[PDB]
């Protein structure tokens, strides 16, 4: 029952991510024993190219004593940008890796700005390529210069954990250079706190479809996301309408009725006081005071290629496409950053949006965009705005 | 031995393939199958050495309801494109190990353990896409008159059957046949 910790390496190119990723693994099992390996055999049947997001990812996984990571790597910065908007797994902590020998690169910035806009809670720097320097100045000097960056996107530079190693001797097996792979997971079994458990987190329930029931009443059915609803208790009804307050007085299950329901239940709501006509899809249901409902926001958003099946031409300040929330479409309207006048298929940029109606939207929320129910895009609320 | 009408069946409709250009193999199965999975790594060693002028395609039984959840939970792995990693353990947590993975909602937890939302596992086990392929494989089993499952068929015009080696050594023969003509 090791608590589970999603990371990653971030970084500039060559800096070492690859070869840092191989060291953890490779110190903590000859250290603490590797993670159980499951079974993974792979086909060898041939898989024809199939419409999507194409997103290269190495994976690892290694445990502490106490801890259990999947840990995520990228080949090149583009594969960076896409995970980190939308890909499969949200880090709880990355690992940003910054080569002693040329300091902070553009991509070490690039890489921090996307950390703040998508939600990464925090950053450990590893200071990689140590073994070739000899100059404890000049790696204080590289420490400040990692610090002042991560401030400046409001990470906390100053209390920041930075560890001064090498990757590449570590992976051969220098002693000396496997101690500071084992500092580095130390940090990562102090520094990045337990992540908060679903069923621990104020309820919520993303409104998949409405029935009536009882003659009069209503019951709201979909996937408790988070959190447990118990009958008796109130919810909120948030997102496109007015917001709403009701009492739950039942929780359907099959041909039941019972008394809770708990996150990952696919369950029906019964709601008091709720027409039919009052309440509808995409809206949510939320312990009253958790969650509010936006029009506006900033989002960093990914557009597909022709190739992953997106656009085949570019959009302009005017365009107006289907955002997907959840489980509904909402229509929005989009401002770009200045001095850009059009978006190409394949580009990720800053977005600023203005939906029709408001949607139930906290910052680090995901979505979709998509044509005639085609996805195109894929963004993250970074900022929202009203 | 490789004698029509013993060793293979010649398909009394044969139809055209889905490729022009390659010589088709298409295997029949499912994930609940222990013969099925008896084939597979007789059929895994052979991919391993598949000719530049064959294509492979598997195509899942969905004759019945049964059947067919299995058939939307592999088509639903190729749409998402994972099929290359889930394929094999997915055939091992059922066949192995106890698992039940046999409707949408065991499958969608299964594919958790993929990076998969369940949402966009739902969204495409039902899918027009998805739907598409299940109608194809039916069609195919029908004209093919197929009766169950394992099954590889050749070019749209021989059935093999078995679940050991000599289906690999039956089709070899079925594939340099074709290749005269
Ligand atoms: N001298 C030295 N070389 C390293 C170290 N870490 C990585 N390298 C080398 O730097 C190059 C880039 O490494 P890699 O991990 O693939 O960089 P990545 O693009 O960030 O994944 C490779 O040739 C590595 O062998 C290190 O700690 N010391
Ligand atoms: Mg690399």
């Amino acid at each position: 029952t090791k608590p589970h910790v999603n990371v990653g390496t971030i970084g500039h190119v060559d800096h070492g991510k690859t070869t840092l990723t191989a060291a953890i693994t490779t110190v903590l099992a000859k250290t603490y024993g590797g993670a159980a390996r499951a079974f993974d055999q792979i086909d060898n049947a041939p898989e024809e190219k199939a419409r999507g997001i194409t997103i290269n990812t190495s994976h690892v996984e290694y445990d502490t004593p106490t801890r259990h990571y999947a840990h995520v790597d990228c080949p090149g910065h583009a594969d960076y940008v896409k995970n980190m908007i939308t890909g499969a797994a949200q880090m709880d902590g990355a690992i940003l890796v910054v080569a002693a020998t040329d300091g902070p690169m553009p991509q070490t910035r690039e890489h921090i700005l996307l950390g703040r806009q998508v939600g990464v809670p925090y950053i450990i720097v590893f200071l990689n390529k140590c073994d070739m320097v000899d100059d404890e100045e000049l790696l204080e000097l590289v420490e400040m210069e990692v610090r002042e960056l991560l401030s400046q996107y409001d990470f906390p530079g100053d209390d920041t954990p930075i560890v001064r190693g090498s990757a590449l001797k570590a992976l051969e097996g220098d002693a000396e250079w496997e101690a500071k792979i084992l500092e580095l997971a130390g940090f990562l079994d102090s520094y990045i706190p337990e992540p908060e458990r679903a069923i621990d987190k104020p309820f919520l329930l993303p409104i998949e479809d409405v029935f009536s029931i009882s003659g009069r009443g209503t019951v709201v059915t979909g996937r408790v996301e988070r959190g447990i609803i118990k009958v008796g208790e109130e919810v909120e009804i948030v997102g496109i309408k007015e917001t709403q307050k009701s009492t739950c007085t039942g929780v359907e299950m099959f041909r039941k009725l019972l008394d809770e329901g708990r996150a990952g239940e696919n369950v029906g709501v019964l709601l008091r006081g709720i027409k039919r006509e009052e309440i509808e899809r995409g809206q949510v249901l939320a312990k009253p005071g958790t969650i509010k409902p936006h029009t506006k926001f900033e989002s960093e958003v990914y557009i597909l290629s022709k190739d992953e099946g997106g656009r085949h031409t570019p959009f302009f300040k005017g365009y107006r496409p289907q955002f997907y929330f959840r489980t509904t479409d909402v229509t929005g309207t989009i401002e770009l950053p200045e001095g850009v006048e059009m978006v190409m298929p394949g580009d990720n940029i800053k977005m600023v949006v203005t939906l029709i109606h408001p949607i139930a939207m906290d910052d680090g929320l995901r979505f979709a965009i998509r044509e005639g129910g085609r996805t195109v895009g894929a963004g993250v609320v970074a900022k929202v705005l009203g | 031995s490789n004698a029509a009408g013993k060793d293979y069946t010649v398909i009394a409709n044969p139809g055209k393939v889905e490729v022009p250009g390659k010589i088709e193999v298409r295997e029949f199965f499912w994930y609940g199958c222990p013969h099925c999975f008896k084939l597979e790594p007789h059929m895994q060693t052979w991919l391993k050495q598949i000719p530049s002028d064959v294509r492979f395609v598997r195509t899942p039984a969905a004759m019945n309801k049964v059947w067919e959840q299995g058939a939307r939970t592999y088509y639903t792995s190729e749409a998402l494109g994972v099929r290359k990693r889930t394929h094999l353990p997915l055939f091992h947590a059922i066949q192995v190990n106890g698992q039940q993975i046999f409707d949408q909602a065991s499958a969608a937890k299964f594919f958790t353990r993929y990076g998969v939302p369940e949402q966009k596992f739902n969204s495409t086990y039902n899918s027009f896409a998805v739907t598409a392929k299940v109608a194809e494989s039916n069609k195919l089993a029908q004209q093919y008159q197929l009766t169950g499952v394992p099954a590889v068929v050749v070019n749209g015009k021989y059935v093999v059957q078995g679940e050991d080696g000599k289906v690999t050594q039956v089709l070899n023969y079925l594939i340099e046949k074709e290749r005269k003509a």
